[PDB]
């Protein structure tokens, strides 16, 4: 409510896809800020670069761009600034990359600002003339990654169901890439440091609730079991306060795929 | 647009002798003075070709634009209306069309034959040193240097670079502005991403309109374009031009680009850069005016000066100002015959142009430039044709004073044409003025074909 029941006429698909993606490009704002807040708080002061990084993980550009001008970082806040949709700067900064790499004067510039230089040139690794890799999504949440895949990696005319699947195809098994995006789990195991070292019985990955109702609305046979599973919602195995009125709107919803003992489970 | 290829020709060639003179030969001062004089003339008929259809076709379309403007409008659209809205500041910017096309024709072929002294790198020697300076070998001395090399180095660190890269950096901020100053900014971003700057090319960017077409909910997808912080980024670019750490160029490219005349002015260094200067903020700070009384921007707490959003503009100032410039250049410049025509001819006033063919005429009439006297004829015949008015008396005096040079400096023939763009009394008293010189027999009976060649009263001329 409030984008589209403004529209006297029957709102088109692309401003519903459009509205839909612009309603999600503030939730995955706001479920990042108090972690790059208290991030901020102590990087400051030690390195403004991290500082200036974690805003731009949140899309607090003007942020990023005030602190930036705070530390004595002018041109990179004038660089930021522009960065709010032009191409010509993504592709200048990737010829940029390009240039310092070969010319090995990558190796002369800091890994925290090249992570920086990575980002805007939509860059998810970077491979240095070390043989060193920056990784723009390591040490973060999935929700900062995501959102990285939907800011940074992405055009702005783009689906949320590209973004969600670049982020699925960051974080699996290939035969032809490293993983780095994170695995990326419900909100009690963010910021852990648990590289999740692929338990040799459970066949499934742990997920949060939120990612299992993304996949049930690009997918209406997506998998109910892992989504109403309290381990998807909180730390908890005994809290099915959220499991069961999720399964009491989804069967208001008309979904009608699960089974008679996962229903029989929730409710005793 | 034929006159400027007749004279921009005779230009060429000019050029093609001046270009072969040895230095110091004396015979080609006149040569120099007749490829100046037609290349300002050449110059004047390109901004006469300009402003006369602008102002012919706003006179034809005043009747009927009942615009209405959007609610969702984005920079670039609130610019596009005002380019229809706005006749002050259309011809406006067709003087900085017009004065950057003047500094594009003497730049021509160039651009490729500057050699610098880096050749793989940007800062490549202050790189080099720095390369060095990390080898337990440096028995050298230590000149102090950036240590950092990112381009804000040397005004965070307040430290220098070592001068061949201290040369290169200099050279290419002149070429930069004077590429600008041509209207070839997309030639300075390629000179930029050509000396390794991509990120100097992405600042030369920065200042483009905002909009977002797929606002409208389109039927495709469509890019988008400009900056929407321009107006932070022309703050920041501001800051650029007032800290003296900054190059002089440097500071007048992002001056150009972000409305700072007070940093603009301290490199334009001929009569047409002052003009330049003053028209191409002019135009931006109008620009700046209709988008801030137009696009309501939300939570934005810093400002552009209140010296150029508070500016008060019209073409008259603007030619009062170019007379209080201490730049003796210049005020030497504001006073020579085609710089005061294009004073005038911006300002549409003929009345005041008349005035001084008659302030030149009554002081100068043998001893004026006969290019000169073809132009102020030809500019007196391209008012008439258009209906225009002038003070004729001044207008019969011009022409009467061209029919004597050009009896004076050897024709005959031409006369008829000049003659018959006169009042029939006129028309034939100066024919026949012209015939009570003619003795040769031949020469009588030439000179009244030519006469029945034009449309003169022949029989009461004779």
């Amino acid at each position: 409510l409030k984008e589209l029941d403004s529209q006297l006429n029957e709102p088109r698909e692309y401003i519903q896809i459009l509205e839909r993606r612009r309603a999600f490009s503030r939730w995955l704002s706001c479920t990042a800020t108090p972690q790059i807040e208290e991030e901020v708080s102590l990087t400051q002061k030690n390195s403004p670069v991290e500082a200036v990084f974690s805003y731009l993980t949140g899309k607090r550009i003007s942020e990023a761009c005030s602190l930036a001008q705070q530390s004595g970082d002018h041109r990179l806040a004038l660089l930021l600034s522009q960065f709010v949709g032009s191409q010509s700067v993504r592709e200048l900064l990737t010829m940029q990359l390009v240039d310092w790499h070969q010319l090995q004067a990558d190796s002369f510039i800091q890994d925290e600002r090249l992570r920086i230089f990575a980002l805007l040139a939509g860059k998810p690794v970077w491979q240095l003339s070390e043989k060193k890799q920056i990784n723009v999504c390591s040490q973060l949440d999935w929700k900062r990654s995501l959102a990285i895949h939907l800011w940074y990696l992405l055009p702005p005319t783009a689906s949320i169901s590209r973004a969600l699947s670049m982020y699925e195809e960051a974080f699996q098994n290939t035969s032809d890439s490293d993983r780095y995006a994170c695995s990326p789990l419900p909100s009690y195991l963010e910021g852990s440091g648990c590289v999740i070292a692929e338990e040799q019985n459970s066949q499934t990955p742990l997920r949060d609730v939120c990612f299992h109702l993304l996949k049930l609305y690009s997918d209406r046979h997506y998998d109910l079991n892992q989504l109403l599973e309290p381990r998807s919602i909180t730390a908890d195995p005994l809290d099915y306060r959220l499991s069961w009125h999720l399964w009491e709107v989804l069967r208001a919803l008309n979904y009608t795929h699960l089974s008679a003992q996962c229903e029989g489970v929730l409710q005793a | 647009e034929e006159y400027e290829n007749i004279c921009g020709s005779q230009v060429n060639i000019l050029s093609k002798i001046v270009s072969r003179a040895t230095p110091g030969l004396q015979k080609f001062s006149k040569t120099a003075s007749m490829l100046w004089l037609l290349q300002q003339e050449m110059v004047t008929w390109r901004l006469l070709a300009s402003l006369y259809r602008d102002r012919i076709q706003s006179a034809l379309e005043e009747e009927s634009v009942f615009a209405v403007t959007a609610v969702n409008a984005s920079e670039k659209t609130v610019v596009e209306a005002l380019f229809q809205r706005d006749s002050l500041v259309r011809q406006s910017q067709l003087v900085v069309d017009w004065l950057e096309s003047i500094a594009k024709d003497e730049i021509g072929e160039f651009s490729d034959n500057i050699e610098f002294y880096a050749k793989s790198v940007y800062w490549e020697n202050t790189l080099h040193t720095l390369k060095q300076r990390q080898l337990t070998s440096y028995v050298g001395s230590v000149r102090p240097l950036v240590t950092e090399l990112d381009p804000d180095a040397p005004i965070r660190q307040k430290m220098p670079l070592d001068d061949l890269d201290r040369e290169d950096e200099v050279r290419l901020l002149k070429y930069l502005f004077t590429l600008i100053r041509a209207g070839m900014t997309e030639e300075a971003q390629r000179l930029c991403k050509r000396c390794g700057q991509a990120w100097r090319a992405a600042t030369l960017e920065g200042w483009k309109l905002y909009h977002d077409p797929n606002v409208n909910g389109g039927t495709e997808l469509e890019p988008v374009e400009g900056n929407p912080y321009r107006r932070i980024w022309k703050i920041s670019c501001w800051r650029m031009a007032e800290d003296e750490l900054f190059n002089r160029y440097e500071r007048a490219i992002y001056a150009a680009l972000s409305g700072n005349l007070k940093q603009l002015l301290p490199v334009c260094d001929t009569w047409e850069d002052t003009v330049w200067a003053y028209f191409r903020v002019m135009v931006d700070s109008l620009v700046e005016q209709e988008i801030q009384t137009s696009v309501a921007t939300l939570d934005e707490t810093e400002e552009l000066p209140r010296e150029y959003l508070g500016a008060n503009w019209t073409l008259e100032k603007v030619f009062e100002e170019l007379q209080a410039t201490d730049k003796k250049r210049v005020l030497e410049e504001n006073q020579e015959h085609y710089h005061i025509v294009q004073k005038f001819l911006i300002l549409g006033d003929i009345d005041g142009l008349m005035d001084e063919f008659s302030k030149w005429l009554s002081k100068s009439r043998n001893n004026l430039p006969g290019h000169l006297l073809r132009f102020m004829t030809h500019l007196i015949l391209f008012f008439r044709t258009l209906g225009l008015q002038t003070k004729e008396e001044v207008s019969i005096e011009v022409l009467k004073t061209y029919i004597q040079l050009l009896i004076r400096e050897k024709h005959t023939n031409l006369i008829a044409f000049y003659t018959c763009h006169l009042p029939q009394d006129l028309a034939v008293a100066q024919y026949a003025l012209f015939l009570e010189s003619v003795t040769e027999f031949e020469q009588r009976h030439h000179c009244l074909e030519l006469a029945k060649e034009a449309d003169l009263d022949v029989a009461t001329i004779t």
